[PDB]
């Protein structure tokens, strides 16, 4: 009901009423409260101001060519041995084994998984990736 | 319409019956529908009929004559309906030719103290009525506080100035029965601060528009939050428009604090990123240098000293995708921020200039309410907008004094007769005066009934001006202290040449200070001749009565000069200053409804006074002492037309208990 | 009262 662009409440009546200094005494702890958040700005935006010092340059410096490389039906020996070393460091995880290798889709590393379980012995390779 | 018109112009609703004709029309009003809409037709026709010719006597014959059937069937019904108009002075008010003229053999007698509009209007009504009619004022005039300054063709109001509206207005009757030059006020009125400089539009309008919601504001803290009492104490309307810009400041303080708390929450993100990509940038580094010591070891190597180049630059691709997203995260944090930066809440709510202008509109509300914002009740200040006129409002070019002098023809007036003591008994009433020049010259006046017209500011004078024997009730006594008088001064400046725009009424002059915003904060430009009169309001009024003429004329010429230029301003004719606090048969200017007032002091201000029985175990006595004024009347407070009606109710309750309704 | 108020809206 008040008009546009007024802002009255019983609570923030009372508050102001109930003493004969308390509106100049709760518009104080509002001025103190401005400065004590304008000083914590000041602050933080000094602290930000040097690490975005510390990232002069980027990473540009230490970033790697892209890859062409194109997915190949056939495992080489090479693959295979690259496949249990990235088994043994990188776990279950399909997409980086992928990236190590470099010509073989998570779908054929998934398969790798089933066809040669048994003759490069997977199952105590991922327990001895699960002990570290 | 044209009858409904008529109950329009007379205040009186065209569809329904009021209280007054409920009280002398009981058989009407509590029977049959038909016959109310026959009451109600003949009644606002017979006020069409006084309203289209108000200069001569509107007679019961010539009533019936002009009233066709059904409606002239009734002939008591049309003479009950007259005589209840004639009486209450709805018809028949005010200065017109008689027909049949007044009987000499006169019924009871009647003393009126003062010979203001409100005595005046009483007494014209009595002697119409056949009674024996004498006025007691103490000025050397009538008009009492309707004052016109007359020196050659200069003429200039120190009092009533205003008509508000004709809408409604008993003064649209008076003015066509009196020659007064009515001329509508242009409410255009520029504002010029401190320096002479006219405030910018935009400005302007932007004040005058928070004025408006402050003053709105202080209505819903009254109504809807039930903000009226406080300390055991009534809220008065400047304390409720404090409290109402303390909240204003609060919110525009609580709008920055929000602000900037959003600020230092998006750099507490932004600082959590940069911790992120700082450690992922020594990381990547790291990393880097392991590669390239794995990659230098040269063909043909082992599967392990392969898949080590192969694992690190995937590891360091992996990394470098990390860094990139969250080099994104931060590119949108750092837009937010620029944003926020550039978009913040209002500085402050009022700026000094703005704080100043503003007092101006308080200044304009201290004049209206002629008193300090700090006495005016909150709940009750404004309790007769209901009642406001519609139509320009209007001032009196040939001086409004012209109405009372010409109320005063034909009547008993003895001036320079000041009424000192007013006894009243079951008998009868003696009214003891003396001679304002010899105060050793005694009157005593013997009459059946007095009619106490004397300004509330003089009721409340203590010790008292006047004593009443008996003394007046507690109930009465207690009214007249809680109700409150106030003050407004006028400043009259007299040239030879008109230095002002012309076709602007009323200008604005802006104080320096919120204790000064009263003082000659207006400038009225009204007047054929060559006339600007200033008011003095609020806290100023008061305190600029203790100061000389001269030095008030010297502050105005001052205010005038910045304005208009040194060159313009040449020294006034003619000067004069009112004193109405001072003024010993005033004591102020004006009612205004006080905070522990409210419109219920004003209908008792109204009763009259019964005294006592002579003799003991003798019957219930009639009324003695009557109560007429501007103070007088809830519907009509601190105005002419006010003082006008409480004059004609008086006229009529007297003449119904001393000639018989 | 209020019906003085000068420059009313
Ligand atoms: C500055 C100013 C501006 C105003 N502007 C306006 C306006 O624009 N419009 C408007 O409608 N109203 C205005 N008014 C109000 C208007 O003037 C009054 O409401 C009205 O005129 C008062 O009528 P009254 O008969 O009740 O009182 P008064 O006119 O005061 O009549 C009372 C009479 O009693 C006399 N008296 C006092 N003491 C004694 C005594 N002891 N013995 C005998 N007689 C005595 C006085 O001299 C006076 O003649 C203004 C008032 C002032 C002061």
């Amino acid at each position: 009901k008040p008009p546009k662009g007024m802002f009255l409440s019983q609570e923030d009546v009372e508050a102001v009423s109930a003493n004969a200094t308390a509106a100049t005494t709760v518009l104080r702890q509002l001025d103190m409260e401005l400065v004590s958040v304008k000083r914590q700005i000041q602050n933080i935006k000094q602290t930000n101001s040097a690490l975005k010092e510390k990232l002069d340059g980027g990473i540009e410096p230490y970033r790697l060519p892209e890859v062409i490389q194109k997915c190949n039906a056939r495992w080489t020996t090479e693959e295979q041995l690259l496949a249990v070393q990235a088994i043994r460091k990188y776990g279950r995880d399909f997409q980086a084994i992928s990236d190590v290798i470099g010509n073989k889709s998570v779908v054929q590393v998934k398969n790798f998984f089933v066809n040669y379980r048994r003759r490069f012995n997977i199952d105590e390779v991922l327990q001895e990736w699960e002990a570290e | 319409s044209g009858v409904e018109g008529a109950a329009f112009q007379s205040r009186l609703p065209h569809d329904r019956m009021t209280s007054q004709e409920a009280a002398c029309f009981p058989d009407i009003i509590s029977g049959p529908q038909q016959t109310q809409k026959v009451f109600l037709f003949i009644r606002n026709r017979t006020l069409q009929l006084w309203l289209d010719n108000p200069k001569i006597q509107l007679t019961f014959e010539a009533t019936l004559q002009q009233l066709e059937a059904p409606y002239n069937s009734d002939t008591v019904l049309v003479h009950r309906v007259h005589s209840y108009l004639e009486r209450h002075g709805l018809i028949n008010f005010g200065i017109y030719k008689r027909i049949k003229p007044l009987p000499t053999k006169k019924t009871g007698k009647v003393i009126i103290i003062g010979s203001g509009v409100s005595g005046l209007a009483a007494a014209r009504q009595l002697q119409s009525f056949g009674m024996d009619v004498t006025l007691l004022e103490a000025r050397d005039r009538v008009g009492g506080r309707v004052a016109t300054f007359r020196k050659g063709n200069y003429v200039a109001d120190l009092g009533a100035m205003v008509v508000t509206g004709l809408g409604g207005n008993p003064m649209a009757v008076v003015s066509k029965q009196v020659n007064m030059e009515l001329a509508k006020i242009k409410q255009k009125c520029p504002l010029y601060e401190a320096n002479g400089q006219a405030v910018p539009k935009e400005k302007d309008e932007m004040v005058e528009q928070e004025f408006n919601r402050l003053l709105e504001a202080t209505s819903y803290l009254s109504h809807q939050l039930d903000f009226n009492v406080l300390n055991n104490k009534p809220v008065s309307l400047g304390q409720a428009l404090e409290v109402v810009i303390q909240l204003q400041e609060k919110h525009v303080k609580d709008e920055q604090i929000e602000h900037w708390k959003k600020i230092v929450k998006t750099q507490e993100e932004l600082k959590e990123l940069l911790n992120k990509m700082v450690n992922l940038k020594e990381k990547i580094k790291e990393l880097h240098q392991q590669y390239k010591e794995a990659s230098e070891v040269k063909p043909p190597r082992d599967i392990t000293a392969e898949f080590l180049v192969k694992s690190k630059h995937r590891d360091l691709t992996a990394l470098c995708k990390e860094y990139d997203e969250l080099a994104e995260t931060q590119g949108k944090l750092e837009e937010k921020l620029q944003e926020l930066e550039a978009n913040p809440p209002s500085d402050v709510y009022l700026s000094s200039r703005d704080r100043q202008i503003l007092d101006w509109h308080f200044a304009n509300l201290e004049f209206a309410n002629a008193t300090p914002l700090s006495t005016l009740s909150l709940k009750h200040w404004d309790q007769d907008d209901d009642f406001e006129f519609t139509g320009s409002h209007l001032t009196v070019r040939n001086g409004y004094s012209c109405v009372p002098v010409a109320l005063a023809e034909g009547l008993d007036i003895k001036l320079n007769t000041a009424v000192r003591q007013v006894r009243y008994t079951a008998s009868g009433c003696e009214v003891i005066a003396v001679n304002t020049r010899s105060t050793s010259q005694t009157f005593i006046y013997k009459c059946d009934a007095v009619l106490c017209t004397l300004p509330l500011g003089v009721l409340k004078q203590q010790p008292p001006a006047v004593q009443f024997v008996p003394p007046l009730p507690e109930w009465k006594t207690s009214a007249v202290q809680r109700m409150g008088f106030g003050n407004l001064n006028k400043v009259v400046l007299c040239f030879d040449r008109v230095f002002w725009d012309p076709s602007v009424n009323l200008f604005g002059h802006v104080g320096s200070t919120t204790a000064s915003r009263g003082e000659l904060f207006l400038f009225w430009n009204l007047y054929k001749a060559p006339i600007l009169l200033a008011l003095v309001a609020g806290e100023a009024a008061g305190i600029m009565e203790n100061i000389s003429d001269d030095v008030i004329v010297g502050r105005c010429l001052a205010i005038l000069k910045g304005i208009f230029g040194s060159s313009a301003v040449p020294q006034p004719k003619e000067t004069v200053v009112s004193r109405w606090r001072a003024d010993p048969w005033a004591r102020g200017s004006y009612s205004y409804v006080a905070a522990g007032s409210s419109g219920n002091d004003y209908d008792l201000m109204a009763q009259p006074i019964t005294p006592g029985p002579s003799i003991p175990g003798a019957p219930q006595p009639i009324p003695r002492l009557f109560f007429a004024g501007e103070h007088t009347i809830r519907n009509y407070p601190a105005t002419v037309h006010g003082a006008l009606l409480s004059g004609l109710r008086e006229a009529g309750r007297i003449a119904d208990q001393f000639l018989g309704a | 009262p209020r019906s003085f108020l000068v420059r009313r809206p």
